[PDB]
């Protein structure tokens, strides 16, 4: 419906343009506001740009000193945020909001931008299981996801699904000392989709680093 | 730049009950025509802002009709006349008067559903990480209320006060429940010279502590 993409890992002082695009109706007849969210925080307003009936006139956060530009591609459906001498400060889940022209006060799935100068760093994961007894009839297991940079955007799935089954996801946290983070994902499933002698797979995609595929036995 | 003041900054309200949320403008939103330029949103866990009154009272596209906004000028309230687990999130008020569109601090809406115990699961190094140099013991609780819960790793019986981090997930929008990822991270020569690893967790819906364990290679 609108898709956003564009951002990523940026070293202060970077660049990045970001994109929302409409997919399934046009976006020439509505306003594009852009707001952003740092992590566990309420929301700010950076800058908006008006329809191409109101001659596309922008309007931006005062504390954003002249760095931003709110632009819009009417023939690729798309409005963009562009972000020079990117800040630390700058680190937040960016949204494009929808004005006007329906569907009007509609908000995006939001692009992740992380200003740092520290290095990406891929997650150490590893297969978790249980010393002890299985729940009766259901096994657990899980995969740590150990020292990884940036926290996000990062996703775990498993080879396993369906009824009976349930993915546990964590938010990352920091770790004692550095700048790395851990968390871990678990999966109870019934014992009958975990026999013993079969294997499941954790699938972790951390940021653009390659994804990485850990085996994990059955009970 | 208008100033929006949310209050209270956190409830924690009973299925069934009403719950109100109140939000107070540095300047008056009343416009020429009537109607007020003051919008409510709310913010799930996991996902991006949505719309649920705009104009001071008017109940946005499939919005329940438990959802009310009131208020003239400087003083909105939002109203949920009996609130349910999916009600869960961040409720925002947002002025549209002038740029910058401002919004208020965010008032996190719990669902206080009844004690739930937690399921506690202990998961050891796996010698993949031993490999390495460091090992890293994964204490997981699962879908308990209330938040409150407290996790504590002992070493052969001794207590540890560092060398641990948590997270907690988000109150689950179904069950309303919580669940916790506790990772105590030693180094491989420490992880050797002891022998007995447990997390210990105290909350509310349990008796007393409850202790997962296990004897490191015992498994």
């Amino acid at each position: 419906q609108l898709v956003e993409s564009g951002g990523g890992l940026v070293q202060p002082g970077g660049s990045l343009k970001l994109s929302c695009a409409a997919s399934g109706f046009t976006l020439s007849g509505s306003n594009v506001h852009w707001v952003r969210q740092a992590s566990g925080k309420g929301l700010e307003w950076v800058g908006r740009i008006k329809r191409n009936a109101e001659s596309d006139a922008t309007a931006y956060a005062a504390s954003m000193r002249g760095r931003l530009t709110i632009s819009r591609d009417d023939s690729k459906n798309t409005a963009f945020l562009q972000m020079n001498s990117l800040k630390s400060d700058d680190t937040a889940m960016y949204y494009c909001v929808i004005r006007g022209d329906v569907y009007n006060r509609q908000w995006g799935q939001g692009t992740l931008v992380t200003v740092s100068s520290a290095s990406p760093t891929s997650p150490k994961v590893f297969p978790l299981s249980l010393c002890s007894t299985q729940p009766d009839g259901n096994v657990v297991i899980a995969c740590l996801v150990q020292g990884f940079f940036p926290q996000e955007p990062l996703s775990v799935t498993w080879s396993e699904s369906g009824q009976g089954v349930t993915a546990r996801n964590f938010p990352p946290s920091q770790d004692a000392s550095g700048d790395l983070y851990t968390t871990s994902s678990q999966l109870t499933l019934p014992a009958t989709q975990c026999l013993a002698g079969k294997s499941v797979t954790c699938h972790v995609k951390h940021y653009t680093n390659p994804s990485q595929d850990v085996t994990v036995p059955c009970p | 730049d208008i100033v929006m003041t949310q209050s209270p900054l956190s409830l924690s309200v009973t299925p069934g009950e009403p719950a109100s949320i109140s939000c107070r403008s540095s300047q008056s939103l009343l416009r020429r025509d009537g109607h007020n330029d003051l919008e409510w949103y709310l913010q799930k866990p996991g996902q991006s802002p949505q719309p649920l009154i705009y104009l001071g009272s008017t109940r946005a596209s499939g919005v329940p009709d438990r959802f009310s906004g009131s208020g003239s000028g400087t003083d909105f309230t939002l109203k949920i006349i009996r609130v349910e687990a999916e009600d869960a999130g961040t409720y925002y008020c947002m002025q549209n008067k002038q740029t910058p569109l401002t919004f208020g601090q965010g008032t996190r809406l719990e669902i206080k559903r009844t004690v739930a115990a937690p399921s506690v699961f202990i998961f050891p190094p796996s010698d993949e990480q031993l490999k390495s140099g460091t090992a890293s013991v994964v204490c997981l609780l699962n879908n308990f209320y209330p938040r409150e819960a407290k996790v504590q790793w002992k070493v052969d019986n001794a207590l540890q006060s560092g060398n641990s981090q948590e997270s907690v997930t988000e109150q689950d929008s179904k069950d309303s429940t919580y669940s916790l990822s506790s990772t105590l991270t030693l180094s491989k020569a420490d992880y050797e010279k002891h022998k007995v690893y447990a997390c210990e967790v105290t909350h509310q819906g349990l008796s007393s502590p409850v202790t997962k364990s296990f004897n490191r290679g015992e498994c």
